[PDB]
């Protein structure tokens, strides 16, 4: 619902009672129109209907004038992947999101493709922008399709991009004076928009001053944190969900059940195959169907939550299970039905050992929930079925004690192949 | 960046060494390893040291022969390479990688690549 605020906050859009509300203390009034879709964890859906909208109306009848040259805008946003067969018109159809303009004079934040947009117009009309790209060319974004935090600054000099607390843009606006920015703010698509289009955002909020980089950091943190468990894209990890798995050390590797062991073996993930020369991807949709069960009001992952880690197996439902007598540094999981015996353990803790915001969790295997006993965490690991020649090995579904003493170690090694996240189908995402 | 390459009689010896404070920059836990391409082949990983403890780790084909070091002070990797065959020839990368797992990276999980040192072993 925020997260620092040293006076300079003068907007504050959040949910209540199933609306937004402007909390910052200046009372501004916010219409939400009926094709907007709002829920309890702050998010808002702009979609491509006329309806689809939010006036804020800033309140005029303060005589205090809280914004000159120095203000900031945030908020965590989340932008649907290209279709594949769109390029074109992704490429090259730029649409505002945000527009805050009065007299000829004001903001906007606009989207063109991979592209997020910054506009100044200042009171003689005099224009000047700021943007930043992301990459569609990696096997795995950080950005497509998955939450992520903007913050946009400016001064007498220079209009700033942050994203996830770090500077990305920056442009001289020397030659621009300032903005008038008490007019309405319309969060509206508008564009030449294909009807499939939609944005959501979350936490939209205003400061009449420049924000440091060290607030903006500190408000990425704490709006960052929560007491569950994220999936992917960056929403509540639930139970009961399919889920592919990934593996943050380990990227384009993928989880499949061996025909001839009931091992999971670690494959390759497929990539875009159709020729377009502007993207590039790794298919996300692959490997077994995954689906957490409750270890026991509502159907969130919390940390230190104990889990069953299931998956299907054609239409029956197969479970993870360690065997209790490993000797070894790190040893296969068995992948059988689901069963009761005292030769295999079936509990795991899911964890979150990063200290920093993330979407990776880890999976504690232990000897009961009672134990302060840890067998092991769940990673990949390598084996050399051949002779050890580095290029020529096969990696494995793993339950490992090496990864116990690696994620103690600080700052938290984000590149462990125990650390894993978990990617629901997501209509944001098409492969 | 890789030194210390050259022409080695066989079976001689050779220290290569690379200043990897390059290279890792952009790691806080990782593998240094050695990866070799001879003319006509594909890139072959010989060996690794983490980071972290200093564990080493070698190919079978260079075992008993290669032994990979790090000076920590200076961050500098040596790769003492010793009964050098003509089996050997071939430019050397040193190349830097996440500490993900308890293995050597292949050679396609390297992030990093120095320039790479040609080293030559003749005979006949």
């Amino acid at each position: 619902l925020g997260s620092e605020i040293l006076n300079n906050i003068i907007l504050n859009l959040r949910y209540k009672d199933n609306n937004l509300i402007d909390l910052s203390g200046y009372g501004a009034k916010v219409e939400v129109y009926d094709g907007v879709e709002l829920n309890d964890k702050n998010q808002f859906k702009l979609t491509s209907s006329a309806n689809s909208k939010i006036r804020v109306t800033q309140n005029q009848n303060i005589i205090f004038n809280s914004v000159f040259l120095d203000f900031s805008v945030s908020f965590w946003i989340r932008i649907p992947k290209y279709k594949n067969d769109g390029i074109q018109n992704y490429i090259h159809n730029e649409y505002t999101i945000i527009n805050c303009m009065k007299n000829n004079s004001g903001w906007k934040i606009s989207i063109r493709g991979n592209r997020i947009i910054w506009t100044l117009i200042d009171i003689n009309g005099k224009t000047k922008s700021v943007f930043f790209e992301y990459n569609i060319r990696e096997d795995i974004s950080e950005y497509i399709n998955r939450w992520f935090f903007v913050t946009i600054t400016n001064n007498l000099n220079n209009a700033k991009i942050y994203i996830n607390g770090k500077l990305e843009s920056n442009t001289d606006i020397k030659d621009i004076r300032e903005v008038i920015a008490n007019g309405e703010i319309i969060f509206k698509l508008d564009g030449d928009i294909d009807r499939t289009q939609f944005i959501w955002m979350k936490y939209f909020s205003i400061f009449n001053t420049e924000l440091s980089q060290s607030n903006i950091e500190e408000r990425y943190k704490i709006q960052s944190y929560s007491e569950y468990l994220k999936d992917f894209w960056g929403n509540p990890l639930m139970y009961n969900k399919e889920y592919y798995m990934f593996n943050a050390g380990n990227k384009n590797s993928y989880i499949k059940l061996k025909k001839d062991s009931p091992v999971g073996e670690i494959l390759t993930r497929s990539k875009y195959n159709q020729n377009s020369k502007y993207i590039n991807y790794r298919d996300l949709y692959i490997g077994e169907k995954f689906i957490i069960r409750r270890k026991s009001n509502d159907d969130i992952v919390r940390k230190e939550d104990y889990i069953y880690l299931d998956f299907f197996n054609l239409n029956q439902e197969w479970r993870v299970y360690t065997y209790k007598y490993f000797k070894k540094e790190e040893e296969k999981l068995f992948l059988a039905p689901i069963s009761d015996s005292d030769e295999f353990y079936n509990t795991i803790q899911i964890k979150e050992y990063d200290e920093q915001p993330t979407y990776s969790c880890q999976l504690l295997f232990k000897k009961d929930e009672e134990s302060t006993d840890e067998i092991g965490l769940i990673g990949i690991h390598r084996f050399y079925e051949s002779g050890i020649v580095f290029e020529e090995y096969k990696d494995y579904f793993c339950i490992s004690k090496w990864y116990l003493k690696e994620v103690k170690r600080k700052p938290y090694n984000l590149k462990l192949g125990c650390n894993w996240q978990f990617i629901p189908k997501d209509e944001g995402w098409t492969e | 960046v890789e030194s210390g390459g050259g022409l080695v009689q066989a079976g001689g010896s050779l220290r290569l060494s690379c200043a990897a404070s390059i290279l890792t920059y952009d790691l806080d836990y990782y593998y240094i390893g050695w990866v070799r391409q001879a003319p006509g082949k594909e890139r072959e990983g010989v060996s690794c040291i983490s980071s972290t403890d200093g564990a080493t780790y070698y190919a079978d084909s260079v075992k008993g022969r290669f032994t990979i070091s790090r000076n920590n002070a200076k961050n500098t990797v040596y790769l003492q390479m010793n009964n050098l065959k003509p089996e050997d020839t071939a430019i050397y990368y040193c190349a830097a990688a996440p500490l993900a797992g308890r293995y050597c990276p292949a050679s396609h999980e390297y992030g990093y690549w120095g320039q790479g040192t040609q080293v030559t072993v003749s005979s006949a």
